[PDB]
C-alpha cells in the first residue's frame, strides 16, 4: 500500500475484510409451463402493420435456447437486454407483437427511429427493452400476379 | 423561445444571425421578409417562499427576486417584488431576512427596515466626565467548534461494491 | 532589486538615543469584508428551456441541490461576515451638535449632512474610487443577490462607532458609554503607550495640527493614489470573472456536435440525441462544480480576512492596542473606522518618534553607597550633568528619591556611575 | 444556543447522507445497480455501463472529500482561535477588547463540549456612572499637577482626584500628582489647593 519495503512506525489503513458468501442459492418459481412461442413464431399468417397482432406472454417458464435452435431469423437485435443472458432472467409485461412489413423498413421498428409505419402505424417508446426478430417470408407471404 | 422586437442593429446585407456578448443570439433576420427581430428571452426570475415555522403558522409570503412588480399586499424592494407581505413604517430588529435592508416578522407576515439599534447620544462637553460607581460581574458564553466527525470511505467498495 | 536603504545603528555600552518630538501619523488598512451574493438555477444553467435535458439532468442525483445550497451558504456567509464586522454595538451613538473636540477637526470622518447619502467625505472618496454582460449573465440562471445591510446602514454603523470613540473613548465597547473630553481622552492613550500626560498637555495644539494634517493627507493620498483601492476591486474583478467564465462555458461543444441544445433536438433523434445532451450536461456540470468549488475557497478566503477585520474593529477602534504592528505602523493611539464597498477601511492614528539625540546612558546612580535605579525612566547624561527621563519622550528631571528606588549597594550593578540624588526633605527640615 | 457544534454534526451527517443518496443515480446508465447490468447486458456494452455509473460515483466522491477539505480548513481555523482563547483567557488575563468576552476581562473558564469548547468569561461592566466636572490639570503656587495615576473629578464644589474606572473621591496631595511646568501651557486648567502631607 505505501510502495515501499520500510514501513514507519504508526497504524496504516490497508483494506476491508469482508466475509465471503458460503453457497449460491437461486430461488424461481416452482411452477413449469412450457411457453408457446410455437404459436408465435411458427404462424402460417400474420397481421398487417395497421393492425398489428399483440398476444400476452405470462405464467410459463420461457427457454430461449430453442429459438436459437431452428431460426430462419436474419436479424435478431436485443435492445435493453443481452441475447444469452434470456436464460437467466425473470420477466412479466412479456408481449409478442407479430406483424409483416417490407424488406427495408426492419430499421424502423426500433425506438427513436424516423418512419412512415412509425408514426402512423406502430410506435416503440424511447425506453423500450426487449429484442426485434426479423425474417424473410416470401415462401409463404407472396403470390406471384401480387400479395395486396 | 423569446420575444421578437424591433431592432436598430444595422445588419451588414450577408449578415442573418446575430449574436451578444456570450454568443446568445440577439437577434435574427427573416428569409421571407427581410427584417431583423431582435430576440429576447421572457420574462423570469427566482422565487423565495417567506415562511415562519408550520408550529406556529401556515401563511407564506414569496419574492420574485430582481423583477419588479409590474412584470408578475404588493411591496417593491430592491431585492425583487414581495407579494403577501405588509411594509409597516415601525423599525425592529431583523426575524427573516428579506435583503437590502427589508427583513420580514410574523405578528400576518410584516415587512419592515431592520433597525440597527437604539439612538444614544452621549453628552460629550468640554468639561464634564462621567465615572462609574459601581460594577456588575457578567459571565458570557462563546461557543467555538473544536474537531469534525473523522470519515472513511473505502473507495473501491463505495463506488464498485462486491 | 533592493532589500531597502543601509543603516548602521551606532550600539554602544553607555550610549542610549532619546526621541525629543513625536509625529501623529495616520496610515490606511484596507480589508474586504463581504464578496459578491450568487445563486445559480441549475436546471436553468444547464438545460435552458429543454424538458428533454431536464429529465436526463434528473439521472445524475442531488448535484444541482448541493451546488445551490453551497451558494446559499457562502450567501449567508457574507451578510454575517457584515454583521461581524460593523454591527458590534448595540447602540446607535450621535455625535453633539458643536463639533468642538480641543482642535481636532473630524470633519473628514464624520458624515455629511449636504451629502443624501449620510456619509463622510473619505467614505464618499472611496464608494466612488471602487466601481450587456450582466444581462447574459442573468439570461442564463445566474443571480446577483442584494446585500442584507444597505451601504447607508453600513455608514451608520460606522458612524455610530465614530461618535462611541470619540465622544467616549474605549469606554463604550466595554460597557455603558462614559463622556469624556477628547483631550483628556487622547492623554489616557498617551499614558496607554507610556508617555505622560503633560507631554500631551502641553504640545496639545501641534499635536491637533499633526492629525488635522494627517487626515488630510489621507484623503489626498486615497483620491491620488488608482492602486490605493486595489484589494477590494480585485475581490470584484474575481467575482465579475468567474460569472463570465461560467457564461462563456456555455459555447463550448464538450465533445458534442453542437453547443445549442434546441439545433440537438431539432436535428436528432431521441436516442443520440440523449447522448448528445448528456455530454453537454457533464461538461456543463463539471464548469458549475468547478466555479462553486473556487466560490467557497474564496468564500473562506474572505471570512478569514472579515474575522481579522472584525479583530480590528474590537481592538483598535474600541479600545487601545498595545500588539505590534496590528493597528499601524508606530505606537499605536487609536483608530477609525470607514465603510467601503465589501470592505472596510482603518485609520489608524499612531504616535512616531521623531528628532532623537544621542544621550550618555548608566544602569544605577550610585550614591551614599547604595544604588539608585529608575522608577519609570531612564538615567540619561548630556555631558556633565545626570538627569533621569521618560524613555518615549527626552523631558530631563533630576534625580531624586521620588523617582528612584534603592535596591543593594553599588559593588554588583555592572556600569554603575557616581552621582548625587536629591532629597526633597532636605530644604524642608534645614529651613 | 449550542447551534454551531450542532451545525458542523448536521453538516457532516448531511454530506454522508448525500453521497449515499449518490448510489442510487443511473447518471446516464440504465440501471443504477451494478448486479442488474452484469446480469442482463454482455460484457462490451457492461463495460460502457459500468463505466458511466464509476465515473459518476467518483465524482460524487471527489466532491465529497473537496467540501471535506474546506470543512476541515474552517474546522482547523476555528481550533486555532479556540487555542488562542484557551491560552489567553483560560492561562491569562487579557487586555484585548472583545477577545474574552464583553467588558473588561478578569477571567475565563473552559467547559468541555460535543466537538467544542465553550468558554465562560468573567467581565468586569462598569455600571450606575455618574457626571463630575472635569480639568486635566490643577493650578497650584504657580505649578500645574497632574494626576498619577486617576483623573480629576468635581462633585460642585469641591476638586478630587479617582481611578479612573470606579468613583473613589481622595483629597488631591502631592503623593498622587506630579508636577511639570507652570499654569500658563495647560488649556482649561483650574485654580484648586493642593495638600502636602
Ligand atoms: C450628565 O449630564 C447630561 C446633561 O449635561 C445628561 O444628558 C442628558 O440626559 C437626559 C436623559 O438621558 C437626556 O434627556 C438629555 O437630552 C441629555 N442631555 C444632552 C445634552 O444630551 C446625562 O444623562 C448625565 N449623565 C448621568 C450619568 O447622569
Ligand atoms: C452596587 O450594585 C450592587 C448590585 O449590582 C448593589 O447591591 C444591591 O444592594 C441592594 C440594596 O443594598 C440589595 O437590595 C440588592 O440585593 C443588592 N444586590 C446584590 C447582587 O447584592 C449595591 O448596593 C450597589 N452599591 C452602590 C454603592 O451603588
Ligand atoms: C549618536 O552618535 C553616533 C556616533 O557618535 C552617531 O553615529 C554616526 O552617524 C554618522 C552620520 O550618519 C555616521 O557617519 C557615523 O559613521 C556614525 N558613527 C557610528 C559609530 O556609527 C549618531 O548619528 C548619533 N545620533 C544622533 C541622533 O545624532
Ligand atoms: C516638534 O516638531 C514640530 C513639527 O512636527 C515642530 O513644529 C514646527 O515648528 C517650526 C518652528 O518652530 C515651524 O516652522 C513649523 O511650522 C512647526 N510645524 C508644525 C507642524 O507645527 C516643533 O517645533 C518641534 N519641537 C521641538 C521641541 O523640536
Ligand atoms: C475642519 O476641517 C475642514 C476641512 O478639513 C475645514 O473646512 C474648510 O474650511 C475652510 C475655511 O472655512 C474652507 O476654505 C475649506 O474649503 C473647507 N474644507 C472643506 C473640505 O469643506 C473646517 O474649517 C475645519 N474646522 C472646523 C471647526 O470644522
Ligand atoms: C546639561 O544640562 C544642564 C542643565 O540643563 C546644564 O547646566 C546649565 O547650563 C546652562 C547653560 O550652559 C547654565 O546657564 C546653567 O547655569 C546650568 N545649570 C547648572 C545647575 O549648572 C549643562 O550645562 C548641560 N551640559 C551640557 C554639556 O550641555
Ligand atoms: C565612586 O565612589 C566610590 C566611593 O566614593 C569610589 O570608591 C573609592 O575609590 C577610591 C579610588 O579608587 C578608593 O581610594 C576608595 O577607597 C574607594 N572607596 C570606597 C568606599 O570604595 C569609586 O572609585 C567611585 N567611582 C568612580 C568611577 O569615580
Ligand atoms: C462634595 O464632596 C465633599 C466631600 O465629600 C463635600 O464636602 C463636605 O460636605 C459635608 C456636607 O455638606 C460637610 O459636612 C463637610 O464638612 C464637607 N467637607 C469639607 C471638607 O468641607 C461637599 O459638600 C460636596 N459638594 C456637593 C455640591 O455635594
Ligand atoms: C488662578 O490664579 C492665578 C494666580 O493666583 C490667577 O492669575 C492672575 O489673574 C489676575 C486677574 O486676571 C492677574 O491680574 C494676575 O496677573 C494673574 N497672575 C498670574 C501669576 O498669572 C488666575 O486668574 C486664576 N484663575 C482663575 C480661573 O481663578
Ligand atoms: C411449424 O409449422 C409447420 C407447418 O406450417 C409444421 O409442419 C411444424 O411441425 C411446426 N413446427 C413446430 C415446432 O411446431
Ligand atoms: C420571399 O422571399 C424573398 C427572399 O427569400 C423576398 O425577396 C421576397 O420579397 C419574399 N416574397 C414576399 C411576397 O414577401
Ligand atoms: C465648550 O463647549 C461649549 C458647548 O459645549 C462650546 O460652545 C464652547 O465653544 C466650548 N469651548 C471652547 C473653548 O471651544
Ligand atoms: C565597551 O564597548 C567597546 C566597543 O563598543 C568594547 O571594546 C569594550 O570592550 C566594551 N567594554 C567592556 C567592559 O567590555
Amino acid at each position: 500500500t505505501l510502495k515501499s519495503f520500510t514501513v514507519e512506525k504508526g497504524i496504516y489503513q490497508t483494506s476491508n475484510f469482508r466475509v465471503q458468501p458460503t453457497e449460491s442459492i437461486v430461488r424461481f418459481p416452482n411452477i413449469t409451463n412450457l411457453c408457446p412461442f410455437h404459436e408465435v413464431f411458427n404462424a402460417t399468417t400474420f397481421a398487417s402493420v395497421y393492425a398489428w397482432n399483440r398476444k400476452r406472454i405470462s405464467n410459463c417458464v420461457a427457454d430461449y435456447s430453442v429459438i436459437y435452435n431452428f431460426a430462419p431469423f436474419f436479424a435478431f437485435k436485443c435492445y435493453g437486454v443481452s441475447p444469452t443472458k434470456l436464460n437467466d432472467l425473470c420477466f412479466t409485461n412479456v408481449y409478442a407483437d407479430s406483424f409483416v412489413i417490407r424488406g427495408n423498413e426492419v430499421s424502423q421498428i426500433a425506438p427513436g427511429q424516423t418512419g412512415n409505419i412509425a408514426d402512423y402505424n406502430y410506435k416503440l417508446p424511447d425506453d423500450f427493452t426487449g429484442c426485434v426478430i426479423a425474417w424473410n417470408s416470401n415462401k409463404l407471404d407472396s403470390k406471384p400476379s401480387g400479395n395486396y | 423561445t423569446g420575444v421578437l422586437t424591433e431592432s436598430n442593429k444595422k445588419f451588414l446585407p450577408f449578415q442573418q444571425f446575430g449574436r451578444d456578448i456570450a454568443d446568445t443570439t440577439d437577434a435574427v433576420r427573416d428569409p421571407q421578409t427581410l427584417e431583423i427581430l431582435d430576440i429576447t428571452p421572457c420574462s423570469f426570475g427566482g422565487v423565495s417562499v417567506i415562511t415562519p415555522g408550520t408550529n406556529t403558522s401556515n401563511q407564506v409570503a414569496v419574492l420574485y427576486q430582481g423583477v419588479n412588480c409590474t412584470e408578475v399586499n404588493v411591496f417593491q424592494t430592491r431585492a425583487g417584488c414581495l407579494i403577501g407581505a405588509e411594509y409597516v413604517n415601525n423599525s425592529y430588529e431583523c426575524d427573516i431576512p428579506i435583503g437590502a435592508g427589508i427583513c420580514a416578522s410574523y405578528q400576518s407576515i410584516i415587512a419592515y427596515t431592520m433597525s440597527l439599534g437604539a439612538e444614544n447620544s452621549v453628552a460629550y462637553s468640554n468639561n464634564s466626565i462621567a465615572i462609574p460607581t459601581n460594577f456588575t460581574i457578567s459571565v458570557t458564553t462563546e461557543i467555538l467548534p473544536v474537531s469534525m466527525t473523522k470519515t472513511s470511505v473505502d473507495c473501491t467498495m463505495y463506488i464498485c461494491g462486491d | 532589486m533592493s532589500l531597502g536603504a543601509e543603516n548602521s545603528v551606532a550600539y554602544s555600552n553607555n550610549s542610549i538615543a532619546i526621541p525629543t518630538n513625536f509625529t501623529i501619523s495616520v496610515t490606511t488598512e484596507i480589508l474586504p469584508v463581504s464578496m459578491t451574493k450568487t445563486s445559480v438555477d441549475c436546471t436553468m444553467y444547464i438545460c435552458g428551456d429543454s424538458t428533454e435535458c431536464s429529465n436526463l439532468l434528473l439521472q445524475y442525483g442531488s448535484f444541482c441541490t448541493q451546488l445551490k445550497r453551497a451558494l446559499t451558504g457562502i450567501a449567508v456567509e457574507q451578510d454575517k461576515n457584515t454583521q461581524e464586522v460593523f454591527a458590534q454595538v448595540k447602540q446607535i451613538y450621535k455625535t453633539p451638535p458643536i463639533k468642538y473636540f480641543g482642535g481636532f477637526n473630524f470633519s473628514q470622518i464624520l458624515p455629511d449632512p449636504s451629502k443624501p447619502s449620510k456619509r463622510s467625505p473619505i467614505e464618499d472618496l472611496l464608494f466612488n474610487k471602487v466601481t450587456d454582460l450582466i444581462c447574459a449573465q442573468k439570461f442564463n440562471g445566474l443571480t446577483v443577490l442584494p446585500p442584507l445591510l444597505t451601504d447607508e446602514m453600513i455608514a451608520q454603523y460606522t458612524s455610530a462607532l465614530l461618535a462611541g470613540t470619540i465622544t467616549s473613548g474605549w469606554t463604550f465597547g466595554a460597557g455603558p458609554a462614559l463622556q469624556i473630553p477628547f483631550p483628556m481622552q487622547m492623554a489616557y492613550r498617551f499614558n496607554g503607550i507610556g508617555v505622560t500626560q503633560n507631554v500631551l498637555y502641553e504640545n496639545q495644539k501641534l499635536i491637533a495640527n499633526q492629525f488635522n494634517s494627517a487626515i488630510g493627507k489621507i484623503q489626498d493620498s486615497l483620491s491620488s493614489t488608482p492602486s490605493a483601492l486595489g484589494k477590494l476591486q480585485d475581490v470584484v474583478n474575481h467575482n465579475a470573472q468567474a460569472l463570465n467564465t461560467l457564461v462563456k462555458q456555455l459555447s463550448s461543444k464538450f465533445g458534442a456536435i453542437s453547443s445549442v441544445l434546441n439545433d440537438i433536438l431539432s436535428r436528432l433523434d431521441p436516442p443520440e440525441a440523449e447522448v448528445q445532451i448528456d455530454r453537454l450536461i457533464t461538461g456543463r456540470l463539471q464548469s458549475l462544480q468547478t466555479y462553486v468549488t473556487q466560490q467557497l475557497i474564496r468564500a473562506a478566503e474572505i471570512r478569514a480576512s472579515a474575522n481579522l477585520a472584525a479583530t480590528k474593529m474590537s481592538e483598535c477602534v474600541l479600545g487601545q492596542s498595545k500588539r505590534v504592528d496590528f493597528c499601524g505602523k508606530g505606537y499605536h493611539l487609536m483608530s477609525f473606522p470607514q465603510s467601503a464597498p465589501h470592505g472596510v477601511v482603518f485609520l489608524h492614528v499612531t504616535y512616531v518618534p521623531a528628532q532623537e539625540k544621542n544621550f550618555t546612558t548608566a544602569p544605577a546612580i550610585c550614591h551614599d553607597g547604595k544604588a539608585h535605579f529608575p522608577r519609570e525612566g531612564v538615567f540619561v547624561s548630556n555631558g556633565t550633568h545626570w538627569f533621569v527621563t521618560q524613555r518615549n519622550f527626552y523631558e530631563p528631571q533630576i534625580i531624586t528619591t521620588d523617582n528612584t528606588f534603592v535596591s543593594g549597594n553599588c559593588d554588583v550593578v555592572i556600569g554603575i556611575v557616581n552621582n548625587t540624588v536629591y532629597d526633597p526633605l532636605q530644604p524642608e527640615l534645614d529651613s
